[PDB]
């Protein structure tokens, strides 16, 4: 679940932030979206067709740059994205310009999530209910014998995961990011593997950057958005 | 109409519950119907390619086809091209070594059909010396993935342009993600002042690595668990 | 004779790389008939593979010959646009051509060992 | 109905067909209107006027050693071994902070002292391999080690950056008035 | 039970702005072109007048 | 990545021992043709026949290997090594991994006997 | 050759009063003769560096 | 238009006062734009180490879990109620094709049905032999769809798209990006 509960007055503060971030973003939008220099630098740069966007394994803003309506939080939803209403931007030409426009719109959609989630926040527990996978609170483990036993064991040994394998993918803002973890049945993972989006984006670099000029080899790095914690680990 | 006369929201009547009501339910119960669907789909695929599909496993919302190594290119082709499957996007391929098996590595392949919104896994096997055939013939995004599975595990992909190491040191001898390879490795780096270069030396630590895996449980922590195999896909008891 | 499957320039379309394809349903029908002829030619009729792609291309061919507008059929077909559907029918045609060289209705040639495929109970 | 096979109810949506892009002759703007915006750089000037507006507003810069930025009490900086009221070391050598530490920074040796009480002989943190996860503070039942919000302790040698028991007891001495403020606001939330 | 948490308001917050606020500003482009031609033509009036005066001054000298 | 690197080879496994012997001798020829560009490229102290004797010595390490698959894995590792060395990707500090013996004398007191191994308990 | 034209205008614009109505037309003819070589240059697309790889426009035919 | 332009007195930002605001509504692109700087008496007062809500906080709970007396843990444990991977070889699929199912038992002779199980468990039959032996409506019942079609690759929750194209869209027409919902 979550590490601990929110502080005492933060829900009233994210609202106060969002009220002004709505215009702080339109302001950044104005000197780039219809800048003719920013336009000419990225209009037919980095074009990927929708059929080889699948063959390269591209996802997120690069797959939706090419016209394909696919994102995980609508298609295979998780973590209370069912309960929150929003729409999705998808470009039409496979270029750096539509990959820019869908980010500038995903800003807006994320702000829509934030205000819907501040309005619809319920009460209740913030961690999972049982003390065999995460710790009791310190009010309890200092007087409860069971809870002191569970607190002592979840930190020395840890909890045990049942034996199995899973590939779980969510939508990072870079793209589809997944993890393939093999559980022995022990308290250490037998195997973990991170599928980073930017690994497949940088592997796809040769396929796109053929026949571009040298300056337009730099504007295409900034659309696959390589942070390099992703690409090598 | 001012920023002086704007209302505060800290002074407000807020939500307050006496008591929270959350019903308890098994998370595996929401999958079951789709899991049954997945079973039927897999029983079709094995019936469609009996020469090439040794097995399958359905855990919970996740399908795995168990396929032999010389059987991988006829299966992936099928998964790319059949109108029912259409597993266009390569997602993630890698290896896992089980040193207790004869064929040490198993090589897993993850595919996404963005049409039908479905994932599939393909498992083959490989020894340290014997290859797996490469699917970079079909997928141009696969080869880097194959290449990473080369460097961390030593698994080969026959028919691969530019198989070499990636995300490791150039003169690195060893395959790191491998149970005989130690954690801290074999060598270390320092600046030799005499030769005015970095030298690579056998490894030595100022604090030795202390694993606390010695000291695990002596009681087996989880049961066998229940099944979500449907009654359609298990053998009938006689009478 | 020769058939067109994918326009790579022309009137633009919602997807990148694909363009609007002139006269889709003759190319569609001819692709379907090539698939059914190839498949009844070179596969044994006990095959589950052959039976299913027979019934599948027969169902799609029936839908394409019945209705006459294009976006009545692309909602009844259930795949994407008909440029996509023609690409898919071409793809199942070349899949069906490869399957008779690979011959996958046989028994499996590579049986696993039993130390193979055990996962920590 | 019944669908085909390769066919779900995920048909194309009503309106997934594009409209054909407009030619030059089917446009509402005149050539004169369109090319006045071309040669007189209209939206370039609009984006120019944006940052001109921004010249005339208040900057955000705070002056760092004279004005510090945000603090929550949850924040984590250097380490401190606290003491009881009436001065007792609190560290009952339970090895939990060592067992949980994700980067193996803690090392402890523990011996029974003359009182028969259980204390650490040796406590040590490598601050070069510390990662500030706070698990060592979350784990301690006595709440003996904490994270003070000090981040301003930057050193010049590695030897200075290896904190034994004595440096951490001096830290828990020095920051104790502050750690009162931190744990008065954190302890219910823990 | 739940006591002392951060909770939302009894009626919720009022909606923030997530649409694009890019209103089309300025005159029509033909207004700017007409003003440009008017300014430039008046400048040509004064400039060509001054050249003719300077020619008459040169005649005098 | 449809275009591959310059000194690439599609990795291909031989069912015959002799065609792998053909490929091994071709690889030795590639290495020894490239010894002078290795001497220029990595700014080395010594001269080219020491690169050539190291290439020959690294091949006489693996001469009496019988099993054909192990010789295939050996040939693939060797071609990857050639491709790294020829393309100037390896640097001088890892090019001189191959020469631990040549750079310096590491000092006195080389233990040979049991007793001078014993006096420093193999150190 | 364009730079040599720009400094060929430089004797004219100093003599502009003395050759009034006559050197005006000679300069008009001079400028237009060089405008024709310029429209040669931009009709030929001479100063472009153009990218060698297309989307490969050629369609997908079969059999 | 539910999330449309709001004026800048509902935006919690320091703004301006006096006739300087009458000057900046004439000198603006959109007059309903904030200045960026949050209102100091509103934004983060009281500071987070000084909160009256911290002394009243108690740890939260749901009812059928914090319940003191009626629940035992083995009824609401689900880590030990995990399902396992149903691993199927080819000979158990031959067994499912020839003997039947627990929904569909094609087995009489229970005493002899054990030894009818046995030879397939030994590998008497093979799988393509089972596909040839088996009926056409068992092929169209259990292997294929009841209409004879291949089963489509299953998804858990299908997503039907609905393109928003009017002025409820995020970009007006002429921009190369579309809202898909
Ligand atoms: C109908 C009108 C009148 C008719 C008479 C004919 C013309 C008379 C007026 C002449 C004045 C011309 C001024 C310069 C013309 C610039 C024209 C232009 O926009 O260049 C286009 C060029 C690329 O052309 P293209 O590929 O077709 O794409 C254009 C997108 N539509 O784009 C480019 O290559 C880059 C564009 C660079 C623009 C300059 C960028 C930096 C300089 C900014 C200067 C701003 C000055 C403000 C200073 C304020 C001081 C207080
Ligand atoms: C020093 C010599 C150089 C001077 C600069 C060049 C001349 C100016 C030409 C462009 C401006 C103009 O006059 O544009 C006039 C137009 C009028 O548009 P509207 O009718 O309000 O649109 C209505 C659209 N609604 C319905 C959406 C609202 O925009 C403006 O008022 C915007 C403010 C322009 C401020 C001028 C910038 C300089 C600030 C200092 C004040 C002098
Ligand atoms: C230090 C002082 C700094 C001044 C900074 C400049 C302020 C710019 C204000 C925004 C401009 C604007 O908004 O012009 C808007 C118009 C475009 O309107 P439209 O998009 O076609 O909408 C059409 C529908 N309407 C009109 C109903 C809304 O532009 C033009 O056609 C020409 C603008 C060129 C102005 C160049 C001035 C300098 C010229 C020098 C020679
Ligand atoms: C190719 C574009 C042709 C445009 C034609 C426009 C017709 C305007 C006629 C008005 C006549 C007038 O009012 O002119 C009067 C002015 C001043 O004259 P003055 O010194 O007071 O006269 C003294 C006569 N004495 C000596 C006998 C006493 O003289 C001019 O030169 C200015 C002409 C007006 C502006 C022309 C702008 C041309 C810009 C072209 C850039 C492309
Ligand atoms: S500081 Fe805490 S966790 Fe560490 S040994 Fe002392 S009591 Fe245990
Ligand atoms: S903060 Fe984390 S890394 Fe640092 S000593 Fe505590 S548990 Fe270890």
């Amino acid at each position: 679940g979550v590490s601990q509960d929110l502080p005492a007055g933060l829900l009233d503060d994210i609202y106060m932030w969002a009220t002004q971030f709505g215009d702080r973003l339109d302001e950044i939008e104005e000197l780039l979206t219809d800048n003719r220099i920013w336009k000419l630098r990225t209009v037919n740069i980095g074009t990927v067709t929708a059929q080889d966007a699948l063959n390269l394994g591209l996802s997120g803003p690069m797959l939706r740059g090419s016209g394909i309506p696919f994102d995980i939080r609508k298609n295979a939803p998780y973590d209370a994205y069912d309960k929150v209403d929003f729409d999705v931007p998808v470009g039409m030409n496979g270029d750096c310009y539509d990959r820019y426009l869908i980010r500038m719109a995903e800003f807006r959609q994320s702000l829509r999530i934030i205000e819907q989630c501040c309005n619809d926040m319920p009460a209740g527990a913030v961690k999972v209910e049982d003390f065999k996978i995460n710790s009791p609170p310190r009010n309890l483990m200092k007087e409860d014998m069971e809870a002191l036993i569970h607190h002592f064991l979840l930190y020395t040994k840890g909890y045990s995961v049942p034996p199995g394998e899973t590939y779980t993918a969510i939508e990072a803002p870079k793209g589809e990011m997944g993890v393939y973890v093999v559980s022995d049945g022990s308290e250490r993972p037998y195997k973990c593997k991170i599928r980073a989006p930017g690994f497949a984006h940088l592997g796809a670099f040769d396929h796109i950057a053929r026949g571009h000029f040298l300056p337009d080899a730099v504007a295409i790095i900034g659309t696959m958005d390589l942070v390099f914690g992703e690409v090598d680990r | 109409p001012s920023w002086e006369n704007i209302k505060d929201i800290r002074l407000d009547p807020k939500v307050h519950v006496d008591e929270v009501y959350e019903p308890i339910v098994n998370p595996a119960d929401r999958y079951l119907q789709h899991v049954s669907d997945l079973h039927q789909y897999a029983k079709y695929i094995m019936a469609a390619l009996p020469k090439y599909i040794q097995g399958f496993s359905v855990w919970k919302d996740e399908l795995t086809l168990h396929v032999a190594p010389s059987a991988v290119i006829p299966v992936t082709t099928f998964l790319r091209d059949n109108t029912s499957t259409q597993y266009k996007s390569i997602i993630d391929i890698t290896a896992v070594d089980y040193p207790s098996r004869e064929n040490r590595f198993e090589v897993v392949y993850n595919f996404l059909s963005v049409r039908h919104n479905s994932r599939i896994r393909l498992k083959t096997y490989a020894t340290e010396v014997t290859p797996v055939p490469s699917i970079t013939c079909l997928y141009e995004g696969a080869n880097w993935f194959e290449r990473e599975a080369y460097d961390m595990y030593g698994v080969f992909f026959e028919g691969h342009p530019d198989l070499r190491r990636i995300m490791t040191d150039y003169g690195f001898e060893g395959h790191p993600l491998r149970k005989d390879f130690p954690l801290t490795g074999y060598t270390e780096v320092r600046w030799d002042e005499e030769k005015r270069r970095v030298v690579y030396e056998p490894l030595e630590l100022t604090q030795a690595f202390r694993n606390f895996s010695a000291g695990s449980t002596a009681w087996e922590p989880v049961g066998p668990g229940r099944d979500d195999r449907p009654d359609s896909f298990k053998l009938p008891t006689p009478k | 004779q020769s058939v067109l499957v994918q326009m790579r320039e022309g009137t633009p379309i919602g997807l990148t790389g694909i363009y609007q394809h002139p006269n889709p349903r003759p190319a569609l029908i001819a692709l379907y008939e090539a698939t059914l002829k190839e498949l009844q030619d070179k596969h044994p009729k006990d095959s589950v593979y052959r039976q299913s792609i027979e019934n599948l291309t027969a169902h799609r061919k029936q839908i394409v010959e019945d209705n006459e507008v294009s976006e009545v059929i692309e909602n009844k077909i259930g795949a994407g646009l008909i440029e996509e559907v023609v690409i898919q029918a071409h793809e199942e045609l070349e899949l069906a051509k490869k399957m008779s060289e690979w011959k996958p209705w046989e028994e499996l040639e590579e049986k696993p060992l039993e130390d193979q495929w055990v996962y920590f109970n | 109905n019944i669908y085909a096979g390769g066919s779900a109810a995920a048909a194309p949506p009503a309106g997934f067909r594009i409209h054909r892009p407009a030619t030059w002759e089917e446009s509402e703007e005149g050539a004169l209107s369109k090319a006045t915006k071309y040669f007189l750089l209209a939206e370039m000037f609009r984006g120019l006027y944006v940052v001109l507006e921004q010249f005339f507003r208040a900057p955000y810069t705070i002056y760092y050693p004279f004005e510090k930025g945000p603090v929550s009490p949850r924040f984590r900086g250097e380490h401190a071994l606290r003491r009881y009221p009436s001065g007792e070391e609190r560290c009952i050598a339970c090895k939990l902070c060592e067992a949980i530490c994700p980067a193996l920074a803690i090392t402890i040796d523990a011996e029974e002292r003359i009182d028969g009480s259980r204390r650490t002989t040796k406590y040590d943190i490598d601050m070069t391999k510390c990662i500030y996860c706070g698990y060592c503070q979350e784990s301690c039942p006595v709440d003996a080690i904490v994270e003070t919000p000090n981040v301003e302790y930057a050193t010049e040698t590695r030897e200075e950056l290896l904190y034994n028991k004595e440096k951490l007891l001096a830290n828990g001495d020095k920051w104790e008035l502050e750690l009162q403020y931190a744990l008065d606001a954190d302890a219910p939330y823990r | 039970p739940s006591v002392g948490q951060d909770l939302p308001p009894v009626g919720g917050y009022e909606p923030v702005q997530w649409r694009r606020n890019l209103p089309a500003r300025g005159f029509r482009p033909l207004v700017y072109l007409a003003a440009l031609c008017g300014i430039c033509g008046y400048g040509f009036y004064r400039a060509l007048g001054g050249i003719q005066e300077r020619r008459e001054l040169k005649r005098e000298k | 990545a449809i275009i591959a690197t310059a000194f690439a080879e599609t990795v291909k496994f031989s069912g015959s021992k002799q065609e792998l012997q053909k490929r091994t001798l071709a690889l030795y020829r590639q290495f020894l043709r490239g010894a002078p560009t290795f001497a220029d490229l990595y700014e080395v102290q010594f001269s080219i026949p020491t690169i050539r004797t190291k290439i020959r010595q690294e091949f006489e390490r693996h001469r009496f290997v019988d099993d054909l698959s192990i010789q295939n894995v050996l040939y693939a590792k060797g071609h990857m090594e050639y491709q790294e060395c020829i393309n100037a990707w390896k640097q001088q500090a890892q090019f001189l991994k191959y020469f631990p013996e040549e750079d310096d004398i590491q000092g006195r007191h080389q233990p040979s006997n049991f007793v001078d191994k014993f006096l420093k308990n193999r150190a | 050759p364009f730079d040599l034209e720009i400094s060929t205008l430089l004797p004219y614009v100093m003599s502009i009063y003395l050759v009034s109505n006559y050197g005006f037309t000679i300069v008009l003819l001079f400028l237009l003769i060089l405008i024709i070589g310029f429209v040669y240059e931009i009709n030929t697309n001479a100063l472009k560096i153009n990218k060698h790889n297309k989307p490969n426009t050629d369609s997908l035919i079969y059999k | 238009l539910p999330g449309g332009p709001v004026p800048v007195f509902k935006k919690y930002t320091v703004g301006s006062k006096g006739i300087w605001e009458k000057l900046r509504v004439l000198l603006a692109i959109a007059p309903n734009r904030s200045t960026g700087n949050p209102i100091v008496p509103l934004y983060r007062v009281p500071t987070p180490g000084s909160r009256p809500e911290a002394n009243v906080y108690q740890d939260p709970s749901s009812y059928p879990t914090n319940d003191i007396a009626e629940n035992p843990y083995w009824k609401r444990d689900h880590r030990r109620a995990y399902p396992q991977t149903a691993f199927f070889d080819q000979k158990t699929v031959t067994g499912l094709l020839e003997l039947g199912s627990e929904a569909t038992p094609r087995i009489a002779d229970g005493e002899a049905g054990t030894k009818a199980l046995a030879n397939i468990a030994n590998g008497g039959v093979s799988f393509t032999q089972a596909l040839g032996k088996s009926s056409k409506d068992v092929i169209y019942g259990e292997v294929l769809t009841v209409n004879g079609l291949p089963p489509v690759a299953p998804t858990l929750a299908p997503k039907q798209w609905k393109i928003i194209e009017g002025e409820a869209a995020i970009y007006p027409k002429g921009y190369p990006c579309r809202t898909f919902h």
